[PDB]
């Protein structure tokens, strides 16, 4: 009746977090480019056949307006539109 | 009901009482679990000990459960004055149900209103004869010159409490000189004049 | 009450699919108790 | 069967102590000069560290078996005061570290103290043979 | 760690239906059972059934079998480990032997032998079943509390809009040779709630 | 990535079908402004 | 006590034996484009390759304890020819190893030797069963 720790790894045990996510897309994005797509050149070919287990019994609770996967996604697609453009034509002597 | 209990057990302050839990093979003991329960009269009832072994949350230690291949029991060891009440007990498994006891009285040993003005408009009378803080739960009440008396109740305090109603009518209240509440000895007495 | 389009802040274009997504990091160690001892 | 990842999530901690070997499994894992390269990489050793992290701690503690443990350490009550089969078929392993969380690192300090301990300890034993 | 509360009670004749609900609040609803037993002062203590709400699985007893049927709602969560829901549980053929009080369980565990077993209890309903009909109580203030003289479906008794709750004693009613309950209880409001008749009478001393 | 699978969900809150993914669905990168385009539709009544 | 990280470097072997599980807790933990980030994670990998290096080592010999550890290489008197009570009461880590790294490159190779054969031996044993 006297209790002893034990210890146990691979608990379904999750905290709310932030870290850098990464894209990506079907082969197919891969396979439309004359260099045409504006992202897709480094993306990580999408798996299959994807997986989505139902976590039954839990109740978690969301908040979209403080979600920090969109501040990652727009801050992300800023710095791409500002990236596919630096080797690219520059207009300076226009404006005559 | 098919599980028997002990009719009635008693223990004195400070002691310990065991309550015997017992009935047909089809329903004690053998491949069956029990469970204990605290149940005041008029209140919720309160587990105390389940799975014929194992203290429910928040139970102090003082409950002890035994079960044998015929019977189970309950050992509670110093009493209190608040453990005079009724215990029953539950055969059950994990796919069935409850088959409650008869039930088990535990005794710890070594322990007047007139009729208003508005009431006389009805018009009727109605005196009330209050009956509180007495122990232990045993009075007769009589009335001398529509007689209901209750049975003694406990209350919140580990006392019993009881009320005796006598009606009496409007001609009556003008035509007695006086009538008499009695109660086994204290007696109350009113004079009906106003 | 009248109710005039609006924008300006796009963010808000993604919120329109990150509404049902939200992250957790792991973190797989978890001790509890029980009656059992490793011997010597 | 095989619920899956996290599957047992909402689960008591008896029914998640089955399986812990999946959890364990999808835990580690499952291009030109560009954003994503370094997107991706920084978050591959991010991977790395969350592991190791808890590698170490269960090799620094008597149990590098990496699945389940006991150790000699008394559990003292003044953490939960709660009942064998009051938790293990009636709490869900995160409510349980909700409860738990104040005093893991306390724990910690505990197991490692033991652990060296008891390495000590043998190599006497194993030195007077 | 809950909180079950239970409808109103009522008078309802042989023969007719009821539909009695407890309503929770404290915890997960689907994670443990609800348990329905009544007692009545003949009988005993008596176990009816219970229902599991997660999935939708039963256990009437024998006798009960054939005119009881329980229903449950849905969960609406309020935290991650809490949740506020609803049981009922509706009777048909109404007998005498189906008067008394009734009351709600919650159960103790999820797994193992012992998940069902009612541990947290609600405050219990009273049913009465006659073919006599609702009468109001006459409240009369006492000559120096308050008297619930004649009433018959349970009474309650506060003070001053539930204020002055110290020194209070409410005692039981006695059955008249009618059928009537009679109790009595000792700025002064004592505010006397007769739900079946739904009349509340708040009464100056 | 934890993904609530509730068909009436105002994105705040407790979810009560939640499953769990490890990559979301095909989010198209639409730029507008006014309105949105080609986005996810709802299910049942429209969602505000 | 816990006199922390690297206390015992200038006490004998002997009272330096106590805080191995110290300095091993505090050997592996405890942004925009840039040239910090780089500067952190070349060093924050050189962290891991350092760790696994020894790690690799410490597998492939008799002992995944990864605290102390006794082995079946007799002490080549070549290597020293000093005394227990000599050494484990009067030197300190850095003056010993000061001492053996000459000779510790052999002695690895000697561990791994013993350790697969060692292995190869105990499969025999399991088999015959
Ligand atoms: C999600 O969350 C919830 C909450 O945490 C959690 O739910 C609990 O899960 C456990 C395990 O499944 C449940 O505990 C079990 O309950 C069993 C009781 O049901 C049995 O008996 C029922 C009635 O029997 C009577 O009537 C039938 C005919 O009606 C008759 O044959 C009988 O003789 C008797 O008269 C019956 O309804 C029930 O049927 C269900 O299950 C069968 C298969 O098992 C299925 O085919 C049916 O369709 C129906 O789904 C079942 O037959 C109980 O018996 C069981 O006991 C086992 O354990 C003991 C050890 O303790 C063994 O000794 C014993 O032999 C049994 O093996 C166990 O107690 C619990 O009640 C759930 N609900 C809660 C906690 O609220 C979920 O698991 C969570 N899920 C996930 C994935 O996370
Ligand atoms: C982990 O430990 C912390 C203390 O280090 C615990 O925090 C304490 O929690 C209690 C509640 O259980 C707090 O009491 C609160 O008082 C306010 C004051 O009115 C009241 O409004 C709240 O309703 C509550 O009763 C207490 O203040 C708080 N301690 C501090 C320093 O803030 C915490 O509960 C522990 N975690 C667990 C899971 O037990
Ligand atoms: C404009 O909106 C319509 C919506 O009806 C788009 O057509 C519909 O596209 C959706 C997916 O975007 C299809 O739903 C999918 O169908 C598969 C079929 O197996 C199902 O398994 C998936 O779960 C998913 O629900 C839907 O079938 C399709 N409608 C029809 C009639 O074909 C259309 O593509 C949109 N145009 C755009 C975005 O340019
Ligand atoms: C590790 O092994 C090396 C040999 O591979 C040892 O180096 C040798 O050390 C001795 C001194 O103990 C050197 O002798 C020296 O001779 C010069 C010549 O006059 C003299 O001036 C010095 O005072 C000293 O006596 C010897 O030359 C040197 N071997 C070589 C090839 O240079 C080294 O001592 C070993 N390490 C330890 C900790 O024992
Ligand atoms: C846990 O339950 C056991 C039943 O064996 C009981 O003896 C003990 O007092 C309980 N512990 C607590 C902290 O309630
Ligand atoms: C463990 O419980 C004991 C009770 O004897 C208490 O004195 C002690 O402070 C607790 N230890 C810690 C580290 O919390
Ligand atoms: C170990 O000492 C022996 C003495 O018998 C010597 O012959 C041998 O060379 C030494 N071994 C090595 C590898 O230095």
């Amino acid at each position: 009746e006297n209790l002893w720790v034990t210890v146990y790894y691979g608990v379904p045990v999750w905290k709310d977090a932030e870290t850098t996510l990464f894209c990506a897309s079907d082969a197919k994005a891969y396979e439309t480019e004359k260099h045409n797509v504006w992202a897709t050149h480094a993306c990580v070919p999408t798996d299959p056949n994807p997986q989505e287990i139902h976590l039954e019994n839990v109740t978690e609770e969301f908040n979209m307006w403080k979600n920090n996967m969109v501040e990652q996604m727009h801050t992300d697609i800023i710095s791409l539109w500002c990236q596919s453009l630096k080797p690219c034509v520059k207009l300076t002597p226009l404006c005559v | 009901s098919v599980l028997t209990q002990s009719a009635s057990v008693s223990g004195s302050l400070g002691q310990s009482v065991t309550i015997s839990c017992t009935g047909p093979n089809s329903v004690c003991c053998s491949h069956k679990s029990i469970s204990w329960y605290q149940w005041p009269p008029g209140r919720a009832p309160t587990l105390i000990i389940y799975e014929d072994n194992e203290r429910a949350p928040g139970i102090s230690p003082r409950f002890s459960g035994y079960k044998s291949y015929w019977s189970a029991y309950l050992t509670i060891s110093d009493l209190r004055p608040e453990d005079e009440t009724t215990y029953y007990c539950c055969s059950y498994t994990h796919n069935s149900g409850c088959v409650f006891g008869t039930g088990t009285k535990v005794s710890v040993l070594g322990q007047l209103f007139p009729p208003s003005s508005e009431e006389l408009q009805a018009n009727k009378a109605t005196l009330v004869c209050l009956i509180s803080d007495f122990y232990p739960g045993a009075v007769t009440v009589a009335w001398k010159a529509g007689v209901e008396t209750t049975t003694p109740s406990k209350q919140s305090n580990n006392k019993y409490a009881a009320s005796s109603y006598l009606s009496l009518t409007p001609e009556q209240w003008k035509s007695h000189r006086s009538y008499s509440c009695q109660v086994t000895t204290v007696e109350k007495t009113v004079a009906p004049t106003e | 009450e009248t109710f005039r389009p609006g924008g300006g802040d796009m963010r808000d274009n993604w919120r329109s699919e990150l509404y049902k997504y939200k992250v957790v990091k792991i973190e797989p160690l978890g001790v509890a108790p029980t009656r059992c001892k490793r011997r010597v | 069967v095989f619920l899956g990842f996290l599957g047992a999530a909402g689960s008591t901690m008896g029914a998640a102590s089955m399986t812990l070997t999946v959890q364990a499994r999808n835990l580690l894992s499952g291009l030109k000069l560009t954003v994503w390269g370094i997107k991706q990489l920084q978050a591959r050793v991010l991977a790395v560290e969350r592991y190791l992290r808890d590698q170490q701690l269960l090799g620094i503690w008597g149990c590098s078996g990496k699945l389940i443990c006991c150790t000699n350490v008394p559990w003292n009550s003044s953490w939960s005061n709660r009942n064998l089969s009051e938790i293990w078929d009636n709490m869900t392993w995160l409510q349980w570290d909700k409860e738990i969380s104040n005093y893991t690192q306390i724990i910690y300090g505990l197991l490692e103290e033991s652990q060296n301990q008891q390495e000590k300890n043998e190599q006497d034993l194993l030195a007077l043979d | 760690q809950g909180q079950l509360v239970q409808s109103g009670a009522e008078l309802k004749k042989p023969g007719a239906s009821v539909k009695i609900s407890c309503k929770t609040s404290g915890y997960r609803f689907n994670f443990y059972h609800i348990n329905w037993i009544r007692q009545t002062a003949g009988r005993g203590p008596e176990w009816m059934g219970w229902i599991s709400p997660y999935s939708g699985d039963k256990n009437l007893a024998p006798a009960f079998q054939d005119r009881v049927i329980m229903t449950t709602d849905t969960e609406v969560p309020v935290t991650s480990f809490t949740s506020t829901g609803a049981a009922y549980m509706e009777i048909r053929n109404l007998k005498f032997d189906d008067t008394g009080t009734y009351f709600c369980a919650k159960g103790l565990l999820r797994d193992g032998s012992s998940t069902w077993l009612p541990y947290l209890w609600g405050q219990g309903t009273l049913l009465t079943v006659s073919s006599a009909s609702t009468k109001g109580p006459s409240v009369f203030p006492l000559a120096p509390g308050c008297l619930v003289k004649d009433y018959f479906p349970p009474v309650t008794v506060s003070w001053n809009s539930g204020a002055l709750t110290s020194g209070v004693h409410t005692f039981p009613a006695v059955l008249q040779s009618s059928g009537l309950y009679s109790l009595s209880s000792v700025t002064y409001i004592c505010n006397v709630n007769h739900k079946p008749s739904n009349t509340k009478v708040d009464k100056r001393v | 990535i934890l993904k609530c699978k509730d068909k009436k969900f105002n994105g705040t809150g407790p979810c009560p079908s939640v499953s769990t993914v490890q990559c979301t669905h095909g989010i198209k990168p639409v730029v507008s402004t006014q309105l949105l385009l080609n986005g996810s539709l709802a299910e049942e009544e429209v969602m505000i």
